[PDB]
C-alpha cells in the first residue's frame, strides 16, 4: 500500500542505474508494478512495468535499455536501466496495481513511491 | 419479535456462510496466483468445485431427516466444514492436499446446508404468520456473512496470506459451533425424528463411509473436469429420460430449465466478471482504494437491502420472467460499460459494476429465493434428485462459460482484454434476453398449467 523506492542518482551518458520498489504491508506479488517518470515541465509518463504474472510492458523509447524484474522472495520489482541518456533525466516513480494489468496512465495505480531523482549527464571524458 | 432459536440459527447460519465465502471469494485467485493455473483451468476447476457444493446439498436434508436427526447433522456438517477451511490452509504446506481439502467443503456443505432451514421452519407453530419474515431474515442472515467474507477475505489474504484466511474461514465454523452448543437448550423440542431417538452408530457409520468416499470422487472431479462433464452429461439425459418416461411436472422441467440458464449466469460472478474488475474497472470507489476481488461483496450488498424492500412489494412464473429479465439487464450493462463508457486506457467506472451487480441481485432475489418453494407447490424425491444434478452441470457449464473471458498472464494492456469481456458479456446478455422473452410468453400458459 505504501511502496518504498530506492537506486536513483546522478551517472554519465551510456551508464546504468538500478531502481528498485518494495512494499510493506501487502504482498507485491499480488500487484503490477509500473513505472513512471515526470521530466521537468511534462506529464508523468508509464516507463515499463511489470504484471502480477510476469507479464512485461515497455515504452517505445525505453526498449532494448530498460529491462523491468521481479524478486518475489524479497517482494521487491527493479528497473534495470541501460544505456542511459541525457532525456531519461525525471523524478521515477514506482506504482501498483492489483491484477495483471499495466494501463498507461497514473489514474490506473492506486498505490504510489515518494519518486526519485535519475539524472543523466552528458559528460564524457575528455580526449 | 421472533422466538429465541431463531437468533440462534441466524447466527449459526451467518458464521457457516461466513467461512464458505471467505473461500469462494479467493479461490479463482488462488488458483491463479498461487497454484499456477491458467484463467482457462481456473475457471473450470471452480466450475467443479461450485457443482458439487450445489449438487450435494441434497444429501444433507435426507441425512438430518431420516438417518442422524437435523440437530446431529447441524454438528456433524459443521464439523466436517471446519476440518475443511483448516485443511485448505495446510494446502499452502501440502499442496498435494488441495482437492481432498475443498472436496471436504463441498461434502461438509452438502451435509449442513438443508438443515439450519429445516431447523428454523421447526420454531414456528405450523400456522405462523412470522414465518415469512422469519425466512427473509434468514436468507439476510446468509448475505450479512457473505458481505464481510467478500468484502474481507480478499483484503485478510493480501495482507497475511492465504493460510490465515482460510484458517478464519474455519474459526468462523468452529464459533458457528460454539454458538448452537451453547444455545443448545433452546432446541431441545425441536428437530426431525432421528433427533429425539437415540444416534444410530450404524448409520452414522454409514454417513462417515459415504462422507468420506465422497471427498475423494470430489477430488477426482475436480482434478479431472474433462469426465466430471461427461459424468454429470450422461447423468443428465439419463434423468432426463426417466424423466419424461414417468402436467404439472412438465411446467416443473421447464422451470428447471431456467433456473439453469439463472445459474449459469450466478457462476460469472466468482469468475469472469471478477476478473472483468481486476483487469478493465479502476480500483477507487468514492475515493477509497479497495480490492477489485472485493467487488463480489455487491451482491450480497445488493441482496441486504433488497430483500426487505422486496419484501414489502404474476405470481409464480411471472416472477422468473422477471428475474431473468433483470439477469439479462445486468450482462447488457457490462458490456455497455465496456464498449462506450471505457477511458482512453481501458478502464471503466465501478460505479457500472455497482450496477451490474444490483441487476442480477434482483434477478437473484425474484428466481432462486422463489424456486423449489414452488416446485414444491407444483409437486418429488426424484425431482428433487434432478433438481440438483441439473444445477449442478449448470455451475459446470458456467464454468465453461466463463473461459471464453479468459486472459492469458502475458497480456498486461486493458484495451486487449476489454473487448473479450465486452463480446462475451453482451452475447450473455443477448442470450438471456431472448430467454426471457420466451419465458414472458409461455407466462400464460404455464399459469394455467399451476392450475
Ligand atoms: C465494494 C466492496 C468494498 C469492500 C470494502 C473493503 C473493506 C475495507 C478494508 C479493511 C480496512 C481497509 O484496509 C485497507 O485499506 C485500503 C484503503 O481502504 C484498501 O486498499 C489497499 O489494500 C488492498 C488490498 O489489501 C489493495 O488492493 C489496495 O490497492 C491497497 O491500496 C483496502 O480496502 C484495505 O487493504
Ligand atoms: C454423540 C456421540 C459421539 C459419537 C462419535 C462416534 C464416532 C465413531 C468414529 C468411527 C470412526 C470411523
Ligand atoms: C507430498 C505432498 C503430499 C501432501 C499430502 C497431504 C496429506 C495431509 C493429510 C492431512
Ligand atoms: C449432537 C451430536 C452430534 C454428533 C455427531 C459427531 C460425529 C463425529
Ligand atoms: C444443456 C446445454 C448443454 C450445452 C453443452 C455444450
Amino acid at each position: 500500500v505504501q511502496l518504498v523506492e530506492s537506486g536513483g542518482g546522478l551517472v554519465q551518458a551510456g551508464g546504468s542505474l538500478r531502481l528498485s520498489c518494495a512494499a510493506s504491508g501487502p504482498t507485491l506479488s499480488n500487484y503490477a508494478v509500473g513505472w513512471f517518470r515526470q521530466a521537468p515541465g511534462k506529464e508523468r509518463e508509464f516507463v515499463a512495468g511489470i504484471n502480477w504474472s510476469s507479464g512485461l510492458r515497455y515504452k517505445d523509447v525505453v526498449k532494448g535499455r530498460f529491462t523491468v524484474s521481479r524478486d518475489n522472495v524479497k517482494d521487491t520489482v527493479y528497473l534495470q536501466m541501460n544505456s542511459l541518456k541525457p532525456e531519461d533525466t525525471a523524478v521515477y516513480y514506482c506504482a501498483a496495481r492489483f491484477g495483471g494489468m499495466l494501463p498507461l496512465q497514473p489514474s490506473g495505480y492506486a498505490n504510489w513511491g515518494q519518486g526519485t531523482q535519475v539524472t543523466v549527464s552528458s559528460h564524457h571524458h575528455h580526449h | 419479535q421472533q422466538p429465541r432459536p431463531f437468533f440462534m440459527i441466524f447466527f449459526v447460519e451467518l458464521w457457516e456462510r461466513f467461512g464458505y465465502y471467505g473461500v469462494q471469494g479467493v479461490l479463482a485467485v488462488f488458483f491463479v496466483k498461487q497454484l499456477g493455473f491458467s484463467q482457462e483451468q481456473a475457471f473450470v476447476t471452480f466450475g467443479a468445485f461450485a457443482a458439487l457444493v450445489y449438487g450435494l446439498i441434497s444429501i444433507g436434508g435426507y441425512v438430518g431427516d431420516h438417518l442422524l436427526g437435523t440437530k446431529r447433522t447441524i454438528v456433524l456438517g459443521a464439523l466436517v466444514l471446519a476440518i475443511g477451511y483448516f485443511m485448505t490452509g495446510m494446502s499452502l504446506l501440502k499442496p498435494d492436499l488441495i482437492f481432498i481439502a475443498l472436496g471436504t467443503i463441498a461434502v461438509g456443505n452438502g451435509l449442513f446446508k438443508a438443515n439450519p432451514a429445516s431447523l428454523l421452519s421447526k420454531c414456528y407453530p405450523p400456522k405462523d404468520p412470522r414465518l415469512d419474515g422469519a425466512f427473509t431474515l434468514f436468507y439476510m442472515s446468509i448475505n450479512i456473512g457473505s458481505l464481510i467474507a467478500l468484502s474481507l477475505a480478499p483484503v485478510i489474504a493480501d495482507r497475511f496470506g492465504y493460510s490465515v484466511t482460510y484458517n478464519l474461514c474455519g474459526a468462523g465454523l468452529i464459533i458457528a459451533l460454539l454458538v448452537y452448543i451453547a444455545c443448545r437448550g433452546m432446541v431441545k423440542d425441536i428437530g426431525s425424528e432421528p433427533d429425539f431417538r437415540p444416534m444410530s452408530f450404524s448409520k452414522l457409520l454409514y454417513v462417515l463411509l459415504g462422507s468420506v468416499v465422497m471427498i475423494f470422487v470430489c477430488a477426482w472431479l475436480m482434478h479431472n473436469v474433462e469426465v466430471a462433464n461427461l459424468v454429470l452429461i450422461v447423468l443428465s439425459i439419463v434423468v432426463t429420460i426417466i424423466f419424461f418416461r414417468q402436467n404439472k411436472m412438465f411446467v416443473a422441467f421447464v422451470l428447471m430449465l431456467e433456473a439453469v440458464v439463472f445459474y449459469i449466469l450466478y457462476a460469472q460472478m466468482p469468475t469472469s466478471l471478477n476478473f472483468f474488475a481486476i483487469n478493465n474497472v479502476h480500483h477507487e470507489i468514492l475515493g477509497f482504494s479497495i480490492n477489485p476481488v472485493s467487488f463480489q461483496a455487491l451482491n450480497p450488498f445488493w441482496v441486504v437491502l433488497a430483500s426487505p424492500i422486496l419484501a414489502g412489494i404474476l405470481s409464480m412464473p411471472m416472477k422468473f420472467t422477471l428475474g431473468m429479465f433483470m439477469c439479462s439487464l445486468g450482462f447488457l450493462t457490462a458490456a455497455a460499460a465496456g464498449m462506450w463508457f471505457a477511458d482512453a486506457q481501458g478502464l471503466t467506472s465501478p460505479w457500472f459494476i455497482v450496477l451490474v451487480y444490483l441487476f442480477q441481485s434482483l434477478g437473484e432475489l425474484f428466481i432462486s429465493a422463489l424456486g423449489l418453494a414452488m416446485i414444491a407447490a407444483l409437486v418429488m424425491g426424484f425431482i428433487l434428485g434432478m433438481w440438483f444434478l441439473t444445477q449442478a452441470a449448470a455451475f459446470l457449464l458456467g464454468g465453461y462459460v466463463a473461459t471464453f473471458t479468459a486472459v492469458p498472464d502475458n497480456i498486461t494492456d486493458p484495451l486487449e482484454t476489454l473487448p473479450v469481456y465486452t463480446n462475451v458479456f453482451g452475447k450473455i446478455g443477448l442470450v438471456t434476453l431472448g430467454v426471457a422473452v420466451v419465458m414472458l410468453l409461455m407466462v400464460p400458459w404455464l399459469k394455467r398449467m399451476i392450475a
